[PDB]
């Protein structure tokens, strides 16, 4: 059950390990972050580890990098410490974040759009559930990014063609091309985004 | 060791409890249903044991300990107060939250949560032979449902069901009881109101509330009705809002009563001309729309109260404007 | 400063 | 008949001892007939800018003494704190007492009030266990007035986490002070709070447990 | 010294913990101290809470308040069930310094 495991009991210490190395060090914790990690880690390493909201003052220099995989590390890392620490700065960082993931919409190609939206999608709700005042761009970007699929979609045959399901109802909750899975990405991210507004 | 303990034993009874901690380090691990009979049933040196198996067993050992408490579907043979003090202890051991900061989640089925239900209804009815033991267990029954919306709408059809069949006993009271603050405690859960929960009295006493905060923000925001005419079109969006939120939660509204009571006292000696001109008669109006709505649930006696303060600043504005 | 919290309570020399 | 005005004239004498016998008078007068207590509220906010601070201090006691059962009115209310300013202590400590008495009719009121009791916290901070108390009764007394202002007393916001006030403040602890005395009748309060507010509760609740309650 | 209390890191809190406890003789009676020492006692880390037991201590010896207030928690600790056996053991001494008054000394 997570919270009652050996597993925990180990993951809190090496949260404490950890939280005397990047006190020792920040340098070390900047780096390690440049490097990246499993983002399944996320929650545990954002929760455990409360010098981790010095990472708020690199997550622009993180997100500035080539890789695509820095980029994604970035915005991920950035959803949990907004949700964490739910500050003017977190903010302004998030702002940044959203302008920086509606740029490279326009900037990716087909594959490049599957692979950096459908782990930073789900940032998305971070986002919001943290900060009311990025709906519209929350939005704005969340229906920029749906055009773009839903453009993408008619382009060529598909096997299940989310453009005529357009009136189906919630899914509440796998062999298909990227460009569905990617519009039932975006979906999934706007019903997280509305439920967890009305909730 | 563990039957000379059972069994009256009383200097000799550090002894053997030194001695079944010194040869059963798992406490639990040797003859389980002697070690649970000692740990849970109907003792002095029972908070000591408790703390060894707390603090000194494996985690399966712990986990197949609250799978017999909360499996147990006919005994009521387990102490609840032993248990629940148990279950407490498991969910804040220090080492499961060692390093957090402590600065702003288990999870159980549905059989095993109304086993735990259940057994805090025990607790009740053993302790009432009032209400702060019943609310001091349920942040463990919120941290066993973790917020999950079946879980909540589960235990609440079974407290409906208890209350039911209970008819108007002491631990269908307390069935009520404990409805009503998971109801405020977790309002999300928009099932429509039974009048048991109508006719209980125990709501508008101290309690704690999730969204007391919003509705507050809400009808103060209202409140504040300045001269933009963006700011009274959102000023009329939260009049309706209230509205609807009056049809459909009404409880929540009703301890927000001597609020509107207080919102209204301020703005009442203010003469006509610049009543009209900053426009307050609309908050007025909108308020009593609510009020209008509120009916029935608005006439019991705190709310009686609140109604009588209301309606004095009412008659007050009335006879400010007898010209 | 990684060992201080961005919410505690600020420290005036 | 010959009987016009007669108050007047003695609170508007030379002679201070006159003065002080007249206002004694209107307090014996408003004691004993409530309803004639409405009448001489604006007379006695005047005398608190008398010449002799004994007539002062006296008819600050008797508004004190007079005050419990009625109302004050925004105007008469701000030109009653607008004397806090006063470098007299003890006429600063009994106005405190009346404030302790008074009855407020809107919540500006009440902001107002805090307004000018923190900024004499600013001026004369060696009274600061008197305004405590002041805020304390304030609180005690106008708890449902309270509660409206308490987003914006403690500064929440809506989604941002705050920075943990700095305690052992005392414009903090006593606005703290008023916040959790208007919560002792309030139960729809607390929930308003934030965490660090309720840590500061319990500091509160131990060094100063005579002024703030439960 | 009082200011790194405030300090995420456990046992920079523990050493402040420790400081306070030494300057228990020249500065009892200040109460935030005896806040801190009453937060950090239901602490998580192991370190901060043994400071704070030791702060304790030191606090009850010169404190009569600190003593009269603390008797309570240490009370409702070792009576409390998520407190394990050592740290109960290290909690239970500090009953030896509640010689200020009759009725604590009852209590």
């Amino acid at each position: 059950d997570n919270l009652l495991c050996n597993l925990r009991e180990v993951q809190c210490l090496i949260c404490c390990l950890l939280h005397q190395m990047y006190i020792a060090d920040p340098n070390i914790a900047k780096l390690v972050h440049f490097q990246g990690y499993p983002c399944e880690l996320l929650p545990l390493t954002v929760a455990g580890i409360p010098s981790m909201h010095i990472c708020l003052d690199f997550i622009p220099e993180l997100i500035a990098q080539p890789e695509l995989e820095k980029q994604i590390f970035a915005i991920q890392l950035l959803s949990h410490l907004c949700i964490q620490y739910a500050l003017p700065k977190s903010l302004s960082v998030a702002r940044l974040a959203v302008n920086v993931m509606g740029t490279l919409l326009t900037v990716l190609t087909q594959a490049k759009r599957y692979a950096f939206f459908m782990p930073t999608l789900p940032s998305l709700v971070s986002f919001c559930r943290a900060f009311p005042p990025l709906y519209e761009d929350i939005m704005s970007l969340l229906i920029q990014i749906g055009q773009v699929c839903a453009s993408d979609v008619a382009t060529q045959t598909r096997d299940i063609d989310p453009i005529i399901t357009r009136l189906q109802q919630i899914k509440e909750k796998g062999s298909m091309d990227p460009d569905v899975q990617l519009c039932h990405c975006i979906e999934r991210t706007v019903i997280e985004i509305i439920n967890m507004s009305v909730s | 060791v563990s039957s000379l303990l059972l069994q009256r034993l009383g200097p000799s009874s550090g002894l053997l409890v030194d001695w079944l901690e010194m040869l059963d380090p798992e406490v639990v691990s040797s003859c389980p249903d002697l070690q649970l009979r000692l740990l849970f049933s109907r003792p002095s040196f029972r908070p000591y044991l408790l703390t060894l198996f707390t603090h000194q067993s494996s985690w399966p050992t712990l986990h197949q300990c609250i799978r017999v408490l909360l499996g147990k579907s006919r005994e009521q043979r387990f102490d609840p107060s032993a248990s629940l003090d148990f279950l407490w202890a498991c969910i804040h051991v220090p080492r499961i939250w060692q390093g957090r900061d402590q600065r702003t989640v288990l999870r159980v089925q549905g059989p095993e949560l109304i086993s735990l239900v259940e057994l805090i209804l025990a607790e009740a009815e053993t302790r009432s032979q009032a209400c702060s033991l019943i609310q001091a267990r349920l942040p463990l029954l919120l941290s066993c449902c973790c917020g999950d919306d079946e879980s909540v709408r589960k235990v609440t059809e079974h407290l409906s069901g208890c209350i039911q069949q209970w008819g108007d006993s002491v631990l269908g009271r307390r069935c009520r009881d404990l409805l009503l603050q998971l109801y405020l405690q977790r309002p999300e859960l928009r099932v429509p109101v039974p009048e048991v929960l109508l006719h209980s009295e125990g709501a508008a006493s101290s309690s704690v509330c999730k969204l007391d905060g919003l509705i507050h923000r809400f009808i103060t925001l209202l409140a504040d009705t300045s001269d933009s005419r963006a700011l009274e079109n959102r000023g009329a969006d939260a009049s309706m809002a209230c509205r609807k939120l009056a049809v459909a939660h009404p409880l929540l509204l009703l301890r927000h009563l001597p609020m509107i009571a207080a919102l209204l006292h301020g703005r009442t000696h203010l003469n006509f001309q610049e009543f009209r001109q900053q426009n307050h008669l609309s908050c007025f109006l909108h308020v009593l729309g609510l009020l209008e709505l509120l009916q029935p649930h608005v006439f019991r006696s705190e709310h009686q109260g609140a109604l009588w303060d209301c309606l004095l600043s009412f008659i007050r504005l009335l006879l400010n404007y007898r010209k | 400063s990684p060992s201080y919290s961005p919410t505690s309570p600020s420290y005036s020399p | 008949s010959g009987a016009c005005g007669a108050f007047v004239h003695g609170l508007e004498d030379e002679m201070y001892e006159v003065r002080i016998a007249a206002v004694e008078a209107l307090c014996m007068l408003a004691q004993s007939s409530p309803s004639f207590a409405e009448k001489c509220l604006d007379f006695l906010v005047d005398m608190f800018n008398d010449e002799i601070e004994e007539v002062r201090l006296q008819s600050i006691h008797t508004m004190r003494k007079i005050s419990n059962n009625i109302t004050l009115r925004e105007d008469q209310l701000d030109t009653v704190l607008a004397v806090l300013e006063d470098s007299s202590r003890d006429i600063r400590e009994a106005l405190h007492e009346l404030l302790c008495c008074t009855n407020v009719s809107t919540k500006e009121g009440i902001h107002l009030a805090l307004v000018e009791l923190l900024k004499n916290l600013t001026k004369y901070p060696t009274d600061r266990d008197s305004i405590w108390k002041c805020l304390k009764f304030l609180g005690s007394r106008h708890p449902t007035l309270v509660l409206p202002l308490v987003p914006e007393l403690l500064s929440t916001h809506p989604f941002f986490d705050t920075a943990e006030p700095d305690m052992d403040d005392p414009a903090y602890i006593a606005v703290l002070v008023l916040i959790f005395n208007a919560a002792k009748t309030c139960p729809t309060m607390p929930a308003l709070f934030s965490d660090h507010t309720f840590r500061h509760y319990a500091y509160l609740r131990d060094s100063l447990s005579h002024l703030v309650p439960a | 010294i009082f200011s790194v209390i405030h300090s995420n890191d456990p046992v920079a809190r523990a050493i402040t913990l420790r400081m306070l406890g030494s300057l228990a003789s020249i500065i009892p009676e200040r109460k935030n101290a005896h806040h801190s020492i009453r937060q950090s006692l239901d602490s998580h880390d192991n370190v901060e809470v043994e400071a704070a037991v030791f702060a304790a201590a030191n606090f009850s010896a010169q404190s009569k308040d600190f003593a009269v207030g603390i008797c309570n928690k240490i009370s409702e600790m070792i009576q409390g069930l998520a407190t394990p056996v050592d740290l109960k053991l290290k909690l239970i001494p500090i009953l030896q310094h509640m010689h200020h008054d009759a009725i604590l000394a009852s209590s």
